[PDB]
């Protein structure tokens, strides 16, 4: 019924800088039915604020709430390394209660490039009758990239499931690997496969590429 | 020591049954309101259903509604979640968490102890709800040979396995820095897969040993595979 | 001429709130139940509640369709009227008698025994001791009166107020005393 | 001459076995007791504490037991009351000890200075309770009085807990207006 | 002659004690309240514990921000209120009529006499958890009274402040 | 779980200000008094600032007064220390710690609820305050080559010029733990903090086996991997 | 005002031995108003005896404290490996409230010289324009220990920092290291970098040194 | 006076499915002065159920117990991998107060066979005057096994120990060493130490063996 | 977080004497009942005494009645258990628990307050007991190396001789739990106790990675870490 919508979805932060989050609700909410709440990765939620304004037992004055009818809003007056983490709004002005899809305080660093690489099929994996190339994207910052796949010079659509790790907590960068997973026929049908990636921190395209047979 | 425990997760087929139930502790049980709420790892959360202190006010998600069915038991500090007609959308990680001590109606007088479910204070620890077709089998781990430069790259595939999770490691433990583990994914054919990678010099590829433990419990299955240029 | 004094207390309390129960165990262990009942009970704010637990009897309770309420309910000139109604019995040995008649009834009942005795009404002295907030107490000392066919002279009602204390609550108390006289004048 | 009296008593009760030790005590006789405190519901018992002095207490062969017991509450209210009525003071300067004797003697002490009892009212307020007119007839026996010169009567209270009080008030007249 | 009963009663507190009051809310829908915490004494010998109330500020007296204290910090100030009201209640007056309660009784007394009446006849009986002198005081009521010693009696029961009075009226008079 | 926990510290310049907070869980908050306690990490702790209950009774220590300021909220269970004017000296890692739940006068009453802050049973694990005109910057990391005595071969990096504190150092991706030393950082008269890390290793190792240390540094994101060989 | 001051500064000790830690006041303190802390390296103090005399929850009995007037003892009947480690005392009679400098309380064993080690500035390092001589003294006991750099055989004073490890878990020892930093510049003047070091399980002051080249 | 002989000794099963464990009492018991109890590896107990079939605070509804007079039973309905421990009955109707001997629930899994290793005695150990020979059996499912000590095909017999480690967290395993305990005079005037291993993974028994010198 | 502790356990030689000592926490100590409980590792619990909340209602077991002592000090919050004629029998490790906060009579009254030990919610640590006429000594270690046997290989250490217990055994300072197993100890007709700890290691793994046991015997407060090697 009331969807709230959390802006930005992503709000890239250095220590001791002040954090705005924004909360905007379909409909209008009584400003003192209202709730924000932190989670860690690996961890349950932990409640911030209640009741428009309200802090919780435990949560220091950085933490300020606000907001009345459609427009609610979350402050950090001055970030801790701690407060880096995803941050939920949640509505009970009326049922069905709601949550936002959450807004994520990372920690911004300088751009860093990533290192590519490429793996080609093992032996053993062969046998089974499937083939699984996969291409590393290591110690890249920001998270925002594009990686594309070329057998023979022709890009694939589908076949291709990435996955991302969570901002490292030594060097806070990204590491992405995509997977190119096919089958023994239209594997050794080509003969060329490359990996094409794009970032902020390349001038031009990266590629890394094998030929079967090595 | 306040706390919420989850149980009764785990695997079940589109269309079947289950029932959560939480286990409260340290607190009065009868004078806060529950709720239930789910969320796929990664993902925000999705609110389920709500309680009150004594039941008489029972509410529910649009995308709940009419196949979930909370309940509680003051008399045991416990609370259900009966769960009929699961889809495989009913994935999720379900935390259990504990509302109000108090409620307010719509005139603005204050009722102490009678807990209702606006905002939640404590959380438990989640229990997992995999809903799939999948039969339970252990990974196949395939190397990922390196080529390079002065910096290498290589890993393991833990490739088609179910259900979640696996654990993986490098050289029993002794290797800490360089290590990635992707999260896994959800392959068409209803199996989990994952990559692990470790960052290593060029010089030490024939010096050193490189072993990727992969262990999946669910199966009994553990697996110790080297991996060489 | 003869002349008698007497005395009463009461407290009633316990506003009607609805009541949520559940049958209790206890045999004796003749066996009544006897339940344990949860409800709103009152503070000292207006708006604002608090959960309580009391036992209650079942044969002093009415299922309204798990769900009872106690007999009788509500309130500050009940707890006069049966203070004073003792006061007047008490005087003229007479103790106490009765569900809940209109405690204006009792009062009148009470006056119309002592009166068949052969006393009238000499004066009249009520205190409320209560936990609020000189609002209504000259409409009691009327409604007083006509009861005891006397003359609201012969009326005092009061009210102390357990406040100036600090207070953290429930209840409202009453004391009275009565001054009876024979009736029949020589002339 | 027409007196008027109030007296006012109140006593716990009701005949419990307290376990008690040689107190606290610490400045710059009194003790300490435990004991099973009784609710309203029959079978259901509770511990709790309390201090006690030597005096108002009896032992037995620590262990003892309150002295009035059992009532005895109306009397002593009706004593007090007997004796304001009087201007007389208090129950403490009478000496001699059962609590009806006490009464006898505060009546003894009333007529001595020229008064018979008029009227006596009791108001008894308990938690939970019947033989009114048995108490009734022993005032009157103690009193030199009629039964319907005296009235008793009790108002209850419908978590747990326990109390028994009373407040008695009394009317005097000068004897010997038979003239 | 025409006689008349009356009966009073008062409580006050049994020490003055200061009170840190932070504002709260009366839930508007003058009245104000206040949420104050001050040292509340126990049985040992002196240990007190933190405990909170809540008082009407009506009450309560500031010491000048968030600092109180209770205006009947005095001990017959109890027995003289329940005493007044006892005389007065009898005369058919009301209750009550600032401080000075012995001018208060005075006063209650003057009330009544202009009604015809004099005292025949008072007992007061003071009500603590602790139980000296009240010889002192009944020596000083006869005088506000204007009546015998032997007409005013106080006494003071106890538990192994509060306090009761009732007051007896005989009319102005009489002819032999 | 009764636990403490500060924040707001970090880095702050000369003349600068700063306002650490302090989050308490699991004890009544109001019945405890509180106390601010300073120590450099390799001396002793020094007593900075405490109140008790209601903060009715608030005092400082010699060095802080005049620019501390102590402060609670009840209602959250926070406590909080303003921080103006730091000098250099200020730099030290701040703890907050509870007092008592009760407390004594002159006379000898003991109330209980009003706690004061005289003795310290629960600590937080503190928060780093620096007071620098540094600005931050990466190490440069220098090896520490073998060849010079022994049957065994002393080994080492240098991880010189980096602010602020701290860098954290590992040998061979934390395989190579025996034999292992890391040395306490010093503040160089530039204003920087230098380290070394030192390993004893077996003489014959050298031709064979690869040594590498890693050096991190959070606070400038720096993550370098320097070789190390004869 | 009032002065806490601890005695001995280290305290040498044997598991099994017992420790006894005097804390000397400035002016009288109230015998009730003292309390002792214990504190490991990395971990946040730990109370132990507050109220002078009286023991906190889970202080076994090996601790026990007292004291009146100007001087306080705490008194550990047995040592244990666990309680190895650092001692304040803590007075709070008088404002402000205040510690002791502290007392360490560490495993004494037998002595150990120092191997002594010294590296010569990286050639990566000498670009830049500065020149870092590490001196490496490993593995030694008691903690003790003198270190003078000596450039052509000529004393250096005000340009060497030494940093010091504290006391291994294994073989309960210690390990130093002082950094003579130069320039680019007078490092290429000079020739013979010499680390002359004194210790009491030395029989004469070792000397390790180099020449650049 | 009363002692409580409770059965089987040992549960083996596998997540999901019903555990029942009985506990039979010597002479009629109370249905109502029973306890039972839930204890780990390295941990306390833990109270599950009192006054016969009550649940203790925290404990789930799929513990469920019960019983009269001789016959008293704990049921464990959905078994769930925080539930494999050892489980003590109590009887508290008449003094002396007794448990019982203790149910293991352990977890079942498919048969592994065991990695047998034999390592020699130390050369330190043998100057001091005696020699000790263990036998390693790792990894390997059930726990129940055998374990010869052959000294020049000579069985050895009162002079060694057995050891068995818990269920392994990780793999649900167990392992076993057992040690033989011989003097440097008869060490030295024997050659040959074998160690024959059976177990129901292995098709025969098994040997690892070593000749003293080398 | 209520807990019980105990203490004063250790050495005792037969016909000995020994007294424990159990401390209560967080919660009224005079409303609950006491229970001792005795327990050989690996093998199953023995209950020794229950005693209800003042002390006037104290059993004990068909072992120890006559033999062993139970009683209480609410006024500190602790428990005691005097021990006398102990036999070698009664070496176990020795639990605190505590009862319940009431009780009932054979008439079905209910006394609130008035705690018993009929089943126990909170347990202790445990404090260990050990009767054996042998005397304190010290724990000597020997290695246990490999010789190829596969390709995954198995190494140890072997703690010989040592008593009491208990004993405490890690791989590299705690770094390395990966299939490593430390096997219960096993009391030898010397008097003394002896374990064994293993790990699985490639092959490959010569001399490259370096293995040190690390254990520890507080009792004598002897602490060796030998390493291990081909
Ligand atoms: C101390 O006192 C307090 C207060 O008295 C007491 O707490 C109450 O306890 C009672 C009994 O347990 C609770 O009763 C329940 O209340 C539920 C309230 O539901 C709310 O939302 C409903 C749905 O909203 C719809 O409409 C909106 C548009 O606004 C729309 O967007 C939504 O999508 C949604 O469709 C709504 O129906 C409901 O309002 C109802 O009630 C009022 C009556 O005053 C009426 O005016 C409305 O028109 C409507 O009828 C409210 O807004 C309610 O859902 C629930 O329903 C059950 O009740 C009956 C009786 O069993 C069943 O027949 C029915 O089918 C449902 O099963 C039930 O009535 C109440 O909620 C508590 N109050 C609070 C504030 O929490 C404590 O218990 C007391 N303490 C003690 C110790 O006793
Ligand atoms: C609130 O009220 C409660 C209840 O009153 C109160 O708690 C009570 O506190 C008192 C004092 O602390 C307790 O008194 C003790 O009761 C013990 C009962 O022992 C039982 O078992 C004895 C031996 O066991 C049996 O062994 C075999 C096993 O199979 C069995 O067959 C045998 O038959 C035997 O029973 C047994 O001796 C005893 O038997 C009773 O015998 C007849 C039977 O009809 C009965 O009439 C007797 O009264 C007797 O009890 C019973 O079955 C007991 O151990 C203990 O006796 C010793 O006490 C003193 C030491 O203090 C010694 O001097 C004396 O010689 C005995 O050795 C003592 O009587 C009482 O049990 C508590 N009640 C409960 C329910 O726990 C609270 O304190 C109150 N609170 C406050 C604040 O006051
Ligand atoms: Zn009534
Ligand atoms: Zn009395
Ligand atoms: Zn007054």
């Amino acid at each position: 019924e009331i969807v709230l919508t959390q802006s930005p979805a992503t709000l890239s932060l250095s220590p001791g800088e002040r954090a705005t989050l924004s909360c905007r609700a379909s409909q209008s909410v009584h400003p003192k039915y209202f709730a924000w709440y932190q989670q860690k990765p690996g961890q349950s939620p932990r409640l911030l604020i209640y009741s428009g304004s309200t802090r919780a037992a435990g949560i220091a004055d950085r933490f300020s709430g606000g907001g009345s009818g459609i427009h609610f809003t979350l402050t950090i007056t001055r970030v801790e390394p701690e407060d880096f983490a995803v941050y939920f709004c949640q509505q009970y002005g009326g049922s069905p209660y709601t949550f936002g899809q959450g807004t994520k305080v990372e920690l911004r660093r300088t751009v860093a490039a990533p290192s590519v690489f490429i793996f080609p099929p093992s032996d053993e994996q062969l046998k089974s009758g499937t083939a699984s190339v996969v291409c590393l994207l290591n110690n890249f910052y920001p998270r925002e990239a594009k990686v594309q796949w070329k057998v023979d010079n022709a890009l694939q659509s589908g076949n291709s499931q990435e996955s991302v790790t969570e901002q490292d907590s030594k060097d806070s960068t990204y590491s992405l690997s995509s997977t190119l997973t096919l089958s023994k026929a239209d594997y050794e049908k080509h003969k060329v496969y490359a990996c094409e990636v794009t970032h902020q921190g390349l001038s031009s395209p990266v590629t890394k590429s094998f030929n079967r047979g090595e | 020591e306040v706390q919420l425990v989850e149980s009764g997760g785990g695997v079940v087929r589109p269309g079947g049954s289950l029932r959560l139930s939480c286990a409260a502790s340290g607190f009065i049980f009868e004078n806060y309101g529950l709720t239930w709420v789910r969320q796929v790892p990664g993902k925000g959360l999705h609110w389920v259903s709500g309680m009150n202190w004594n039941g008489g006010d029972t509410r529910y998600a649009d995308s709940v509604r009419g196949r979930f069915s909370m309940s509680r038991d003051n008399s045991n500090n416990i609370a259900y979640l009966q769960m009929k007609n699961l889809r495989v959308d009913d994935t999720a990680l379900y935390y259990c968490a504990r509302g109000t001590d108090y409620t307010i109606d719509d005139q603005g007088i204050f009722y102490k102890g009678s807990g209702t479910f606006w905002y939640f204070d404590l959380w438990g620890r989640g229990t997992l709800v995999t809903v799939s077709s999948a039969s339970t089998k252990g990974p196949s781990v395939f190397p990922l040979a390196p080529s390079s430069g002065g910096t290498a790259a290589l890993g393991c595939l833990v490739k088609d396995y179910f259900p979640e999770p696996v654990t993986v490691s490098w050289n029993s433990g002794a290797l800490t820095s360089g290590v990635h583990t992707f999260p896994a994914v959800l392959q068409s054919s209803g199996l989990y897969s994952l990559s692990s990678v470790v960052t290593v010099p060029s010089s030490s590829l024939g010096t050193q040993t490189y072993i990727c433990n992969v262990n999946h419990k669910p199966s009994n299955t553990k697996v110790d595979k080297r991996v060489e240029p | 001429s003869l002349i008698r004094i007497g005395h009463g207390f009461d407290v009633h309390a316990f506003g009607c709130v609805t009541l949520n129960c559940s049958d209790a165990k206890v045999n004796i262990n003749t066996r009544e139940e006897i339940k344990n009942c949860s409800f709103n009970a009152t503070t000292e704010l207006r708006d604002k509640k608090k959960k309580e637990y009391a036992l209650f009897y079942r044969l002093d309770i009415v299922p309204l369709n798990s769900e009872y309420r106690l007999i009788n309910c509500n309130s500050g000139g009940d707890v006069a009227l049966h203070a004073l109604t003792d006061a007047i019995l008490g005087a003229a040995a007479l103790g106490d008698i009765g569900k809940n008649a209109d405690s204006r009834g009792l009062l009148r009942e009470a006056f119309r025994q002592v009166q068949e005795k052969g006393y009238k009404i000499g004066n009249v002295d009520i205190t409320i001791i209560a936990q609020a907030p000189r609002p209504h107490i000259d409409a009691m000392r009327a409604k007083i009166a006509e009861d005891l066919q006397c003359d609201i002279e012969q009326v005092n009602v009061k009210a102390t107020t357990t406040e100036k204390l600090g207070f953290t609550q429930e209840g409202i108390a009453c004391e009275a005393v009565a001054l009876l006289i024979r009736q029949g004048l020589e002339v």
